[PDB]
This record gives C-alpha cells, structure tokens and sequence, in this order.
C-alpha cells in the first residue's frame, strides 16, 4: 500500500552548504508572485514522499545509508582502532614492545 | 517564463509516477485473478488517475507554448496541454460517448441466425470466424459473408454518420482541418534542424512506397488466383478480381488461411519444432531462459530479477479466472511483468521472444521523464518486437540452441514454402491497410459525400486490392464499420508503417552482424556491434524526433520499401516463373453476378 512516511525535500532557494541541515516547511515560491502561505500555481509545498512498495524494481527500493566522518580538530587525542596483543615469552633474548 | 514550466513538470513527474503505479497495479490484480471485488477495485483506482490528469491538463494552459526554447520541456508540455475532447459542448460530449458505446456493443453482441433453423444463432468470434477460416463450401462462405454485413453492418450506418460529424467538430476546435489530420499528428515533427515532417507529408510517403510493392503484389495475386481455381472451379475468372468471401477470413485482411490451398510443395513438411521440446522435458521456465540468453547474447541487460517472482508465466495451479492473453506490462517504478499462459509449442516459443522484446524496449527508455516513455511513434513498438521473432525462427538459430539434428539439410524447396507463408501475412495485408486508411481520410475531409460512401468503397477494392464483391451493396450498408478498428475508434496506419520499419531494422542489423547470404536466413546472435546499433535507438523514447531515431539504426530519415523487397526476392524470382502462362493483373469490370 505504500510507506508514505519517508519524505525528501525537492525545492530550495539555494544548494546546501556541506553538512548543513534544513527542516523548515515554508511554502516554496517558484514564480514571482508572492505566496502568502497558501498553495497554488508556482506556490508549492516543498516536501515529497517516497511511496515505497515491496513490488518495486531494484533502484526503487529503500536503501539505508550511514556516513562516517572522521574529523581532527586540535585536541590531545581521542578514539581509534583497537590494539592487538602478541603472545608473551621470556628467558629468551627477545624484541619487545610494552 | 520558461523556468516556471520546469518547476511545474517536476511536481508533475513525482505525483504522476505514483498515481500511475497503483492505477496499473490494480489493473494487474483484476487481470490475473477475476472477481468483481477486483473490478470495483480497479474502477475507482482507475478514475483517480484520469481525474488527476485533467486537473493538471487545465493547469498547463497557464504556460504559453511558443515562449519555450528547450526542445525536451516543449515536448512534455505539448503532450499534456492537449485538449482532445472537452472542446465540445457538454451535451455533444455525452452524445459522442453514447455512439461509441452503442457501436462497440453491436460489434460484440450481434448475432446471425440460420434461415434453415432460426433458433440457432452465431456470434462473430465463436462460430462465424470459424466458418470463414475453415470452410471450403462456396455457399456457406457466401452466407456468412453477406449476413454479417446485412444484419450488423446496417445497424452501424446511421451511427457512423453521426460519428463523423462529431469527430470533425472536435478536431476543428483543436486547430486541425479534419479528424484524419488529427490522426496524422503522431508523425509530425516541428523544428529540429533538418529532421522535420509534415502531417500532409505522410500521405505522399505512403503512396510513393506503395507503387513499388505493386509489382510484387500483382505476382502474388496472380499465383493465388490460379490456385483458387482448382479449389473453386466455375466460380473464379482467370483475368478478373478475387471474390471477397474466399480469402480466408471475414474481411480479407490476412491471406494466411489460404496456405493449405496455395502451398508450393505439399510433400515437404514446413519445419516445426514442437516434438523436440516435449522430448527433452522443457518446462514453462526453459522457454524464457533461452529467450533471456538470446538477448544477453547480443549485448542487452538481463531480466530485472523481480521479473521471475511477480510474473505469471502460466495460467495458475488454481482453476483461476484470469484473462489469458500474451502481453507486456510496464507498471512503473522499474517493475516489469509479463502476463501470458504459455504452452510447450514453437508458437509460444516465438511469442516469448516477441513479448520479451517489448520488455527490453521498456527497460531502455526508463531514464527519460514520465511523459516521454513511449515509442518514438506508434509504429516502433511492435516493430522492435517482431525482429526478435524473425531472428529466432530461423533454422540456423534452432540448430545452435539445441532443437535440430546437427545433420539437418535445408533444401531450396522448403525456403519457398517458408517465404510464401510469410508473404500471405506480410504482403497480403499491405493493400488492405493502404486502401482502408485512404478511404477513411477522404471521408473525414469530405472528398466522399455520404451518398457515395459504399460506391467509392467498392471501386477502391477492385482497383487497389483486386477484390470484387459477390452481391451489390447500396447506401444502406456500411461495410467498413463491420471491422473492429473502424467501429471501435482506432487508427489503422500504424500497421502499414510497422511492416516497413520491421525490415529496415532487420536489414540494418544484419550488415552489422556481417551476414553473407539472403536476408531471410539472418540471425543476430553472438554479436555485440549489432546490439550497440540497436541500443542507441531503444533508449531515446520520445525525447527525439522519430526521423532522428531512424538514422541511429538505418542511416536514413524516412521509411523505405527496398529492405522489404530484398527479403522477398527469392520468392519474387520463383513467382515470375510460375506466371509465364498466366495473366498478371486484373479487370475491374468482371463480377461474379454479372452474367
Ligand atoms: C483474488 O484476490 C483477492 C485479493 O487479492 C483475494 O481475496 C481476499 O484476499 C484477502 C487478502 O487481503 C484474503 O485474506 C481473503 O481470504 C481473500 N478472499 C477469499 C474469499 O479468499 C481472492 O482470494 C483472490 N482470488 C482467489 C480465487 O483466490
Ligand atoms: C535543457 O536542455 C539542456 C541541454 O540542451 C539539458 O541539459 C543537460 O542536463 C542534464 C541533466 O539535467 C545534464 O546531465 C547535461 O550535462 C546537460 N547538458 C548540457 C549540454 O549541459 C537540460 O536537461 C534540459 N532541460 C531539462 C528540464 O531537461
Ligand atoms: C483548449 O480549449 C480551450 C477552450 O476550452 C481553448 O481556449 C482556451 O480557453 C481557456 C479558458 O478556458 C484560456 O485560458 C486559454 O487561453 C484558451 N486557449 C489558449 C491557450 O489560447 C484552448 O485554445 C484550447 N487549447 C489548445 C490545446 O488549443
Ligand atoms: C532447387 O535446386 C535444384 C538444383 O539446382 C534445382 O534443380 C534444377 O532446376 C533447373 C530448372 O528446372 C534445371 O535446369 C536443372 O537441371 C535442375 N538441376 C538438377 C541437378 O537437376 C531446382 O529447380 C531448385 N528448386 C527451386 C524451387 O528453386
Ligand atoms: C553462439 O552462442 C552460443 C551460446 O554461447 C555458443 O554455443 C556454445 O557452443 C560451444 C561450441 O559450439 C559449446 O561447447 C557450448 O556448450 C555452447 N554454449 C551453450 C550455452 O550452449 C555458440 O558457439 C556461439 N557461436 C559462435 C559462432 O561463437
Ligand atoms: C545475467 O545473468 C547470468 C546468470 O543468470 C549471469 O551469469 C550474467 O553475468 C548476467 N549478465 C551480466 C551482464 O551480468
């Protein structure tokens, strides 16, 4: 029947700055005529909804996306990979790192 | 301003694709599982699509059309701004729909009763089509031909006269001169630097291409006439026209039921691979999987993998009421389904290749906007489907796909049997199609007044087609309206141009696949360069003029009849030797009653 809860914005005045976010819901104004908060020609609601349905060809089915962004300000340190631990020994001339 | 029209269409292109989807998804559930709780499920979902489109159509006239520069956004705007009906008065608009419903139900429910038994009565499709396709009795074919025209066609005569007046009013309010000029608006092309095409230019290109088929059609008409005199002696003149009730069906549209009387060498079996399919235990799925391997052989994509679950390749395991008719569906959102009820036969092995060709055409232009996702004209869509069927029916393709003894010998006697069966369907329908649209074009513009409709109809049968009526018909009959496409408001010139595009595509692809022999032995398997020649047209849609689409494959800007004649030159050479003692041509003075 269509999952109409996943929307996207399809009209904006100007492209976003990187990592900028815009959740407003003002009536877009395409033409020169002012809109006064009501719909009509050249006065469009700015959000559309994917109507997802299970019988959609691939490229029409929903994909979930996660974008990891590593940043490095100027602090002293922070999270990082995990460190491994090589087996131990002794009584034998060895090259060690503790 | 033009940038407001671009923002108009992108709201259109995302509300339409969803509303067209579920209006076509509900039409799938009715077609594959019939209840009445599905017919009411598709009538309200069908009307939400139609009510939405007239709301956006009346919004489209706020933008002018000549203040636009981009050719693509102009093409989308003109296809949506089209008023069509609704230009009439609101009481004339309901009179036109009453006529179209009355003419459609006369054709489907009209009955003919026997004069020896008035309690037995036949409809057209069960019983009257079987007499015209199977009988060899002269008196029974003459009864079924005349009684369909005198009992059903006489009811359509006062309805078709009112239909011409109301359709000419609708066409002249949309700034055409008549309704025939409205039908020729498909082939019109306006201002794309050298690729233009006028709506009156279609009339000369049909008549210029037709006078090069008349040498080939005259020798086919003379050979069939000499073979019909053995089947009906004392009924056919050796220098005259053919009687209209001895042609294989009700209207003489196809001559394909005359093959058992006109076969050149009846002691040679025409090749039929149906027994080799049931000897290797081929299921329902093998016929499409070998069809998908044909298209991936030429350099075309696979099926979409939603194609295999959602489609219904047979009638179900339930005794399930579901219109069983081969077709290809393009519901939207990249969802392609094929609906057919396939049996293990070489017939449905071939129409599997035909119906997959509609899918591969549909998968190619799916990146255009919504209003340009059709064929480039009305004739291209069926023509791309039938060059897939010609290449798969060759014995060269059948012995490499595993279905013919590697020790098979094709002799020159079986190629004549195959080519003559093709010419009874291809060449035999071309003067019928040309004559019928020429008659309908002259009726709409008024060159034929209504006191001469049936006088000019039968003069054009004797002169162009070479077919004479067995009983004289005055102006109380309407013999064109007894055909389906005339009484159900359909255009008929798409069957003429599709036949010419089909051999232009096939000859252009076989020069790219490096063929060496005759054109009728060709196969485009294992190539890649031919598929690249085909794919450059398939992805255009309606975004380009159709004359620009033809040069991407053929190399010309117009339809041409010389590739059609090169297909039939082995038959045309053999036909001119069988008509050394015959008379080629016909007389328009002889009649089967005029002695
Ligand atoms: C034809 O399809 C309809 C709907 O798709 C089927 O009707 C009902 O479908 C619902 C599912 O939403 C089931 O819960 C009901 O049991 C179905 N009705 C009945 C009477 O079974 C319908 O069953 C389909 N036709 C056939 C012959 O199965
Ligand atoms: C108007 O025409 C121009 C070219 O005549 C189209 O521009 C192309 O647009 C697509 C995507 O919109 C780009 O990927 C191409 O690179 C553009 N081509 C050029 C040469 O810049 C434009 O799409 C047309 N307008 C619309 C609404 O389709
Ligand atoms: C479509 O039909 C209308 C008549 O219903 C034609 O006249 C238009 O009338 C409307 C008002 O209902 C005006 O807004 C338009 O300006 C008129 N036509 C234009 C745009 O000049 C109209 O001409 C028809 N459109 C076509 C496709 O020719
Ligand atoms: C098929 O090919 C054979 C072999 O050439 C043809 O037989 C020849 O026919 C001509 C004309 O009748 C004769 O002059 C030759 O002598 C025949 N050849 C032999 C070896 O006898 C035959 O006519 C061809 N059939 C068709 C339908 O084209
Ligand atoms: C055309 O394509 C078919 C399909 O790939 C080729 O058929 C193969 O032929 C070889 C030897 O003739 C066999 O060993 C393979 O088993 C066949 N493959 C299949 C899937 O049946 C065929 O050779 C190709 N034609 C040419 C000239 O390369
Ligand atoms: C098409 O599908 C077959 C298996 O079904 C696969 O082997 C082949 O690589 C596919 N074609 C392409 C171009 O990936």
């Amino acid at each position: 029947g269509g999952n109409y809860n996943y929307l996207y914005r399809l009209f904006r005045k100007s492209n976003l700055k990187p990592f900028e976010r815009d959740i407003s819901t003002e009536i877009y104004q395409a033409g020169s005529t002012p809109c006064n908060g009501v719909e009509g020609f050249n006065c469009y609601f700015p959000l559309q909804s994917y109507g997802f349905q299970p019988t959609n060809g691939v490229g029409y089915q929903p994909y979930r996306v996660v974008v990891l962004s590593f940043e490095l300000l100027h602090a002293p340190a922070t999270v990082c990979g995990p460190k491994k631990s090589t087996n131990l020994v002794k009584n034998k001339c060895v090259n060690f790192n503790f | 301003i033009e940038e407001q029209a671009k923002t108009f269409l992108d709201k259109f292109n995302h509300e339409a694709e969803d509303l067209f989807y579920q209006s076509s998804l509900a039409s799938w559930n009715y077609n594959t599982n019939i209840t009445e709780e599905n017919v009411q499920n598709m009538n309200n979902a069908g009307d939400k699509w139609s009510a939405f489109l007239k709301e956006q159509s009346t919004l489209a006239q706020m933008y002018p059309l000549q203040e636009i520069q981009n050719l693509t956004v102009k093409l989308q705007l003109q296809a949506l701004q089209q008023n069509g009906s609704s230009v009439l008065s609101e009481d004339k608009s309901k009179r036109l729909n009453t006529i179209l419903n009355t003419m459609s139900t006369i054709y489907s429910t009209g009955k003919v009763c026997n004069p020896d038994n008035p309690q037995e009565c036949l409809l057209l499709e069960p019983g009257l089509n079987e007499i015209m396709a199977n009988s060899l009795d002269y008196n029974e074919r003459l009864w079924a031909w005349e009684s369909w025209r005198s009992e059903v066609g006489k009811q359509l005569r006062p309805l078709y006269e009112e239909y011409v007046v109301l359709k000419n009013e609708m066409a002249r309010a949309n700034h055409y001169e008549d309704y025939g000029d409205y039908w020729r608006g498909d082939y019109e092309v306006n201002g794309v630097d050298g690729y233009d095409y006028s709506r009156g230019q279609l009339i000369e290109d049909v008549e210029h291409t037709f006078e090069e088929i008349k040498p080939l059609y005259e020798h086919l008409h003379a050979y069939v006439r000499a073979k019909l005199m053995n089947a009906y002696p004392s009924y056919i003149s050796p220098i005259g026209c053919l009687p209209a009730h001895l042609l294989g069906d009700m209207w003489g549209r196809f001559w394909t039921n005359l093959y058992s009387l006109t076969v050149p060498f009846g002691q040679k079996p025409n090749i039929d691979v149906t027994d080799a399919m049931v000897d290797q235990a081929w299921d329902a799925q093998r016929i499409f999987k070998e069809a998908e391997k044909f298209f991936v052989s030429v350099g075309l994509p696979n099926m979409t993998q939603g194609f295999w679950e959602n489609s219904m390749l047979t009638d179900p395991g339930n005794v399930q009421k579901a219109v069983c008719h081969p077709t290809a569906w393009d519901l939207g959102k990249g969802d392609f389904r094929i609906l057919m009820c396939t049996k293990v036969t070489m017939d449905d092995f071939l129409t599997a290749h035909h119906e997959m060709g509609h899918i591969q055409y549909d998968m190619a232009y799916a990146a255009q906007p919504f209003l340009l996702r059709n064929g480039a004209n009305e004739g291209f869509h069926e023509a791309v489907g039938e060059i897939m069927s010609l290449s798969a029916a060759t014995p060269k393709h059948l012995k490499s796909i595993g279905l013919l003894s590697p020790d098979f010998q094709e002799d020159n006697e079986t190629e004549i049997n195959f080519l003559l069966k093709q010419a009874l369907t291809i060449v035999g329908t071309l003067p019928f199609t040309y004559m019928l649209e020429k008659w309908r074009w002259m009726v709409f513009k008024g060159e034929i007044p209504k006191d001469q409709w049936m006088k000019k109809w039968w003069e054009m049968k004797r002169e162009i087609v070479g077919v004479v009526e067995p009983v004289p018909h005055d102006e109380t009959y309407c013999d064109p309206a007894s055909l389906f496409h005339v009484s159900n408001d359909y255009s008929f010139i798409r069957y003429y141009t599709r036949t010419l595009y089909q051999f232009q595509f096939q000859e252009a692809l076989c020069q790219a696949a490096k063929h060496e022999g005759p054109l009728h032995k060709c196969d485009i398997s294992n190539s890649t360069e031919a598929g690249q020649k085909l794919f450059n047209m398939l992805r255009l849609g309606k975004s380009e003029p159709w004359t620009l689409a033809l040069e991407n494959v053929v190399g010309a800007k117009n339809m041409n009849v010389r590739p059609l004649l090169n297909y039939f030159e082995p038959l045309f050479t053999w036909l001119k030797d069988q008509n050394k003692n015959s008379f080629v041509g016909w007389s328009t003075d002889w009649s089967p009653y005029a002695d």
